[PDB]
């Protein structure tokens, strides 16, 4: 995608946001045995 | 008391080999299991490659 914004006089950013899910499961199976598994979707951050 | 001196320790006096000595106790040799067959080894390569980032683990049999 591409934008055509009004020209300002000093440089700016473009805060683009992508709607994703961002989920956390967390379980305690044993005393002092805490463990999570993060999974955000589609822009996952855990590949091989 | 000197009637029971077990007379093949006196034969090899100061020359005792391994079968005449009291050893520290311990079991025989069992081979080490395959670390591929660990409970969380392959599934960490599968659940992460689905897109997850993992952190956390279950304590061992010794609880540490």
């Amino acid at each position: 995608m591409q934008f055509t914004v009004d020209p300002m006089t000093e440089p700016t950013y473009l805060m683009l946001l992508f709607g994703v899910f961002d989920q956390v499961v967390i379980n305690q199976p044993t005393r002092s045995g805490i463990s999570v598994a993060y999974l955000r979707l589609p822009f996952a951050s855990g590949s091989a | 008391r000197e009637e029971t001196v077990r007379p093949d320790l006196a034969a090899s006096f100061n020359d005792w080999t391994y079968d005449q000595l009291t050893q520290p106790p311990g079991t025989a040799y069992l081979p080490a299991p395959d670390p591929l067959t660990g409970p969380t080894t392959i599934r960490d390569k599968v659940l992460s490659a689905e897109g997850e980032q993992l952190a956390g683990s279950r304590p061992s049999v010794l609880h540490g």
